[PDB]
Order: structure tokens, then sequence, then C-alpha cells
């Protein structure tokens, strides 16, 4: 009944197309896949997809703490190169570049699915760690007329609506319009967040074998919020005076500004010719823009990073411990992305062996025009952490003695051909597939007049086996590969070769056909080779041949034991380490915790005086982690508790509607989410309380 | 700072 591209009946999804690009039951997928449903999201009312993943195993949602500027993730100890997202929407990648990275609001999603480990065999170039694939809402079967009001701490105000219906009797034409407007203050003083998004959609079904769904998304964010750096001195450890910087501290200029604009049009098309062939096609064109005027910190004056800062030097050595150095960046980017994935799915048998053959052509073009300016060492006055003074900063005064321009035009293109077969004999299922990619990149420096290019040709494949016992328990194992081009240039003035990803995984999945439960467990060995590292000569350039190894255990469970009880919980153990690095051999990558775990549960009363009342609570534990690649310090572990109070408005004469109270970080725990270096730390989110009223007419 | 190195 449930479709991999539609809504899931409960908190536990059983269908998914991220792992195979075919509507496949999760037990028959030889890889780890997590699915966060719109229903689960409604439980926590997240502002970003990143927050919605707070309970998902093998995924770290704290690389920026409370900031939701980007949905940047670390999956199984890995992230894309250059601090870029690695997100997909409806099976096509939202290829971003530099600061130009698109973001989709959770209110517009039907699902948020996480794919752990290599996936190039189906998607092309990608980080070894995995990818995020969001699935847009689509026109509903029955009518939908929802209006939602939100009000919470830090002056958060949100109003949204979701409408869907047919325009004719037979249901040949249906539409769906979703929108929201949100204004709120950032956790840190002086910063604000604003978002206005609308998502028009239409589905045309000339016949029962043909579906054409138009999908568009328009979003404007005059202000995306805070995105600065705080030093470890004042966050993880106290300042020389034994005090810490408040969680709402802001080291940026008072006139800092960060904005983003997103425009997307595209469609999803499928047609079944007969029981043997089905054609499927997804395409999207995106034009995203982003601008910022940002003064950010760069750590205290005693920090190695500020070795030769004429401003830090002119300070009493005793004073270097509470003065924070800062820099600025004026950015302005424009990006266009065009993507098309066309598939042919064939179902046929060879004896007792049933087949599902997938062959497709997948390609994308992307260009990003960057016109920025960067301030160097003494480009912005020091900030006295003992007596912080927030003032306007003149971004126009581009002093050539301490700042320079940065105008680049990056172009990327990738075309790939892939084939996959899911052959099943009795209770055995074998997933085999391969993909060949042509990935070309070109970077033109407008200032220098230079131009760097590189054409890559990589082949990747994946094989695995699933055994389906007639009881729901189905063990499995698989081997998958991936590749990730570099954009770095070396001594010889050439772009390096792409690093690679190789993973071995064994696990078990329990999915009973009688009960709505899903439980998964997995053990894996992921390794990234040809990673870039420091030069053994020390020529300010980077060398190849580096290697990082990640291995761990993940177990996730989600299920509605009954009509009044839902349960979600997960556990993650991840041991990442540099196995070959001229500088960090033996260390563990920063921002990567060894242990994580979460448990959530909600109960609903159908009788007694509490009827129509839903109560929930959960906790999320994040192990400790290293604050830099040199492992010179650690970020303490932390535990956060969430709560929920929903009240079905059926008792008062309004079925389908409800009012709720959401609480994140119930005990207002004050913690440092993570640091990527001594001068780059982030406070976690302080307690948040949201009042929600969603009405359906 | 665009980021690996910064
Ligand atoms: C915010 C835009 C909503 C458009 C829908 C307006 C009402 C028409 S339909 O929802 C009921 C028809 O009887
Ligand atoms: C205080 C309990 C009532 C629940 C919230 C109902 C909607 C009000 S607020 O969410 C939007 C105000 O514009
Ligand atoms: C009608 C619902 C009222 C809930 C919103 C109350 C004000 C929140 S914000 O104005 C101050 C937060 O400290
Ligand atoms: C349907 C809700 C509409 C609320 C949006 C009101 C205008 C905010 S933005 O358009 C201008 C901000 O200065
Ligand atoms: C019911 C109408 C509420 C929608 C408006 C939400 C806030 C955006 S705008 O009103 C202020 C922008 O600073
Ligand atoms: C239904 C409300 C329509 C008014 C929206 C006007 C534009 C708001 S956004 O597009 C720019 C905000 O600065
Ligand atoms: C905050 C307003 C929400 C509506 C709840 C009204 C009272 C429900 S119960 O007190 C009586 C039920 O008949
Ligand atoms: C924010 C726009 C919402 C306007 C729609 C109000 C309800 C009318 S329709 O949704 C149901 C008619 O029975
Ligand atoms: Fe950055």
């Amino acid at each position: 009944q449930e479709s991999a591209w539609g809504p899931a009946a409960t908190i536990a999804a059983r269908q998914s197309a991220t792992g195979t690009k075919t509507d496949t039951p999760i037990q028959k997928v030889p890889q780890s896949i997590s699915v966060v449903t719109a229903e689960e999201m409604a439980l926590h009312q997240p502002k970003s997809v990143k927050e919605a993943l707070s309970y998902t195993p093998g995924v770290s949602v704290g690389t920026r703490g409370a900031s939701n500027t980007y949905d940047h993730l670390i999956i199984r100890g890995f992230a894309a190169e250059g601090q870029s997202q690695n997100n997909y929407l409806n099976g096509l990648k939202l290829q971003g570049n530099f600061y130009n990275d698109a973001v989709i609001d959770p209110y517009m999603l039907e699902r948020a699915e996480i794919m752990r480990g290599p996936v190039s065999v189906l998607y092309g170039k990608s980080s070894p760690g995995g990818l995020l694939n969001m699935v847009s809402k689509r026109p509903t079967t029955e009518p939908l007329k929802e209006v939602q009001f939100k009000a919470g701490t830090d002056s958060l105000f949100q109003t949204g609506f979701d409408f869907s219906d047919s325009l004719d009797d037979d249901g040949v034409y249906s539409y769906r319009l979703t929108g929201l407007a949100r204004s709120a203050n950032a956790q840190q003083k002086g910063s604000e967040e604003q978002r206005y998004a609308i998502a028009p959609a239409f589905t045309w079904r000339p016949d029962d074998k043909t579906n054409f769904t138009f999908l568009s998304y328009f979003q404007n964010e005059p202000e995306t919020g805070y995105y600065g750096w705080l030093p470890k001195e004042g966050t993880v450890e106290p300042l020389p005076n034994g005090k810490r910087l408040p969680t709402d501290f802001n080291e940026g200029a008072k006139n800092n500004t960060y904005s983003r604009n997103e425009k997307m049009v595209g469609y999803s098309f499928d047609h079944e010719f007969n029981d043997t062939f089905t054609v499927r096609q997804n395409l999207r064109f995106a034009e995203n823009k982003t601008s910022q005027n940002s003064v950010y910190g760069y750590g205290v004056c005693s920090d190695p990073a500020n070795a030769y800062s004429k401003q830090c030097a002119a300070l009493a050595p005793a004073d270097k411990g509470h003065y924070l150095a800062r820099k600025y960046v004026v950015d302005d980017e424009k990006l266009q992305n065009f993507s098309v994935d066309t598939q042919l799915q064939s179902k046929f048998a060879t004896g007792d062996i049933d087949h599902t053959l997938l062959t497709g052509v997948d390609f994308m073009r992307m260009r990003n025009d960057i016109n920025a300016w960067f301030g160097y060492d003494d480009s912005v006055p020091l900030l006295n952490l003992y007596n912080p003074v927030n003032t306007d900063f003149d971004f126009n005064a581009k002093d050539p003695a301490n700042s320079g321009p940065y105008r680049i035009l990056n172009k990327q293109k990738q075309t790939g051909v892939y084939v996959q077969d899911q052959a099943q004999w009795d209770k055995v299922l074998v997933t085999l597939g391969g993909r060949y990619d042509w990935a070309d990149q070109e970077s033109l420096n407008r200032v220098a007049g230079t131009t760097d290019k590189r054409d890559d040709k990589q082949f990747t494949w994946r094989g695995g086996v699933n055994y389906l016992f007639d009881n729901g328990v189905t063990p499995y194992f698989s081997y998958s590969e991936s590749f990730e081009p570099s954009s770095q240039v070396g001594k010889d003035g050439n772009i390096f070769a792409p690093s690679k990803g190789k993973q071995y995984e064994v696990g078990v999945k329990y999915v009973p056909e009688d009960r709505p439960i899903v439980v998964t467990g997995a053990v894996y060995n992921l390794t990234k080779t040809n990673n870039l590292m420091a030069d053994p000569e020390g020529s300010f350039f980077s060398v190849e041949g580096g290697e990082i190894r990640a291995r761990g255990v993940e177990i996730e469970a989600k299920r509605p034991l009954s009509a009044s009880v839902n349960v979600v919980g997960s556990y993650t153990y991840t041991d990442a380490e540099y196995t070959t690095d001229t500088t960090y051999k033996g260390n563990t990558p920063a921002q990567v915790p060894k242990h994580m775990a979460s448990l959530w549960a909600d109960y609903t009363f159908f009788d007694g005086p509490l009827s129509g009342l839903t109560l929930g609570t959960g906790g999320r534990y994040t192990g400790s982690s290293y604050g830099d690649p040199a492992n010179s310090f650690k970020v303490g572990s932390y535990t956060v508790v969430d709560a929920l109070v929903r009240y079905d408005l059926a008792r008062v004469g309004m079925a389908g509607s409800n009012v709720a109270l959401h609480v994140n970080n119930l005990f207002d725990r004050e913690y440092v989410a993570s640091c990527f270096n001594t001068y780059g730390c982030f406070w976690g989110a302080e307690r948040q309380v949201v009042a929600t009223a969603t009405f359906r007419f | 700072a665009a980021a690996g190195g910064g």
C-alpha cells in the first residue's frame, strides 16, 4: 500500500527508493537506510532537516551547534570536501558550491531519508559517509486543507498552510500548495532568522499507467541567522578569569547580514507500459543565490592561528588570553543547476529467478559565480572578551593592505551510466550493479586570469545479499564503492586525483508484515583512500595518498507497539581514525563522536479524563569528541531531553486538528556542541519551547 | 575560510 514516494502510514516506514531507485521494501536493501517521516517531524517541530535527524544513527547534527544556516552533516565520520552539504531532493542532487548551498524546509517534506556509506553506484560522485535525500510532499488522494500557527521562545513566529485537492471529478488533475512564513531571533543576540517559502505542485494522470508530477519551490531568506566562530577559550574551557562566554554571545559586527534565495522547477514522471517495462524520469533546474557581510571570530590572540597579527602583538602578553581576533568576508554568489535522471525498469524471469533490472542515464550541469572579498589578519578590530563592544563594521572600506578580492567561476558537470539488477530466487536476493561516471570541473579565476580543469573517469559498483526468513528477520551483507573528485591544486599546478570510498557491511533487519515495527542493526568497515594530507617537505602544498578508516555499529528501532504508543530509539558506535597521514596518523577526525544514542516515546489517552491527550519525551546523548585534527583537546559529551504535549481537538468539536507544546533541551543544558579547531567552537541550542496549533478544515 | 584549510 505504502509508496516509497508517498506518505507512510506510521512512524515506521517500510518502503524506500533511495538505496535502489526502485520502490523497494527496506528489508530487501543491502545497505543502511533511515527514514524520518513527516509524522515524526510533527512530533518535534524542527526548523531544519538537520534538527529532524537528531535521533538518526551514524549522523552528527552538531557541526554548527544551534546554527541552521546549512544542513551540513557528518555521516559515519565523513563530510564532503570544502564544508559543503551532500544533500539530494527527490533523487536528484542539490549541487551547491562554496557558500551557495540550498536548503529545503521540513514542512515541505514527506520524508527525510539517510543513506549510510558509499552510494556512487547509483548517484555519482559522493562523500564516502553517505547522503541525505529529501522527498517532497505531493498531491494527496483525499482533500487536505491545513493551516498551522506557531509561536515560541526567542520571538519565533510561524504561520504555514498545506492545501491539496483535485480539480476534476475523476482525479486527473490534482494540486498541492504548501507555504510558510517564519520570523524569529537567533539564539545569539543581534541575529535574526527569516524565511518565506512556497511550494506549488501538480499531478497529471491521463491514465492509470501514467503520472506527471510538476514540482516547484521558491524560498526567500532575508536573514539566515548566526554563522560565526567562538574560540575554545570561553566555551569549552573557562577564560583566564575563570568565566565563560554566554550561550547567546555574538562576536560579529552589529550590521552583519546573511541572506539566501532559492528558485526550483522540475518534475517527476513515470509510465508503465506493461508488467515488464516502466519508464521514469526526474528533472530539476535550480537557481540559488546567497549574499553575506560577515565579521567572524578567528580565536583569541594567544592562539597559534594569530601568530603574526600586528594587533595581537601590540598587546601585553597577559592580555592575549581574553582578546578575540576577527576577520570578515563579503560574499555574493549565483548558481544554476540542471539535472536529469532517466530510468528504464524491466521485470522479467529466467526460470525460478525473478529479475528487476534498472538501467539509467544520469547527468547534471552546475555553474556558480563567486564575487567575494576576504579580510585577512588585521582587517577588523580586536574584540575584548571581558568587555565586548558591538558596533557597525564598514564592509566597503576594502583596505588592500589587509584584504583581497576573490572572484571565481566554478563549473561542474557529470554524466553517468548505470545498471542494476535485483535478482531473487526463493528466499535469496542478490543486488548487483555498476556505474561509470564522467566528471569534469573547471575553475576560472577572474583576477589571476588562470583556469584550472580536470576530467575524471571513475567506475564504481556495489554487490550484496539479503536472506529473507519467513519470520521477518533478514540478515544481509554488501560491498559498495564511491569516489570524490578534488578541487585542490598541487605543486605541479594540477588538480589532485579523486579520493575513493570502500565499505564492507553486515547487518540484520527485522520487519514483520503483521506489525508496524522496524529494527535495524549493522556493522561496517568504511575507508577513504587517496585523501589529501600535509607535504613531507612542507611546501605549503598538500599531497595525496592519505587514508582514513571508520568502523562501527549502528542499531535503530522505530515502531507503534499499539495505537497509543510510539517508540523511537537508536545507538551508534563509531571509531574513525587516520591510518595514513603525514601529520595526524592515529588521531580521530574532529567533530566526530565515538558514541551517540537516543530514545523517544509518546503515549496517547483514548479514555479516562485525559482522553485526547498525547504525552511524549525522549533524550539524545552525544559522546565526547575532539575539537581539532591534532586532538589537542576534547569537547565534552552532553545529554539533551525533549518533551511533547499534544491535545487532539476532537473533544471540543474539531476533529483532525490539534494544539501542542514542544520542548527541546527541556533542562536548558548549556553545552558546546562541537569544534572543528581551537578557534572554531559552537554553543549548542538552549532550551526551546514552541506552541503549535494546526487546524484542518 | 572557504573550507579544507581556511
Ligand atoms: C492559501 C491558498 C488556499 C487556496 C484554497 C482556497 C479555498 C478553495 S478549496 O480549498 C475549498 C473549495 O470548496
Ligand atoms: C497558548 C496555547 C494555545 C496554542 C497556540 C494557538 C495559536 C497561537 S500562536 O501559535 C500564533 C499566533 O499568531
Ligand atoms: C498565543 C500563544 C502565546 C505564546 C507566545 C508567547 C510569547 C513568545 S515571545 O513573544 C517571548 C519569548 O520569551
Ligand atoms: C500568509 C502569511 C504572510 C505573512 C508575511 C507578511 C510579510 C513579511 S515579508 O513579506 C516583509 C518583511 O519586511
Ligand atoms: C498570522 C500572520 C503571522 C505571519 C507573520 C510571521 C512573521 C513575519 S513578518 O510578520 C515580520 C518580519 O520581521
Ligand atoms: C500571501 C502573502 C503574499 C505577500 C508576500 C510578499 C513577498 C514576501 S517575500 O517574497 C520578500 C520578503 O522580503
Ligand atoms: C488552549 C485552547 C485549547 C482548547 C481546549 C478547551 C478545553 C478542553 S476540556 O477542558 C473540555 C472538553 O469538553
Ligand atoms: C492562510 C490561508 C488560509 C485560508 C483558508 C481558510 C479556510 C477555508 S477552506 O480551507 C475550508 C472550507 O471548508
Ligand atoms: Fe566556513
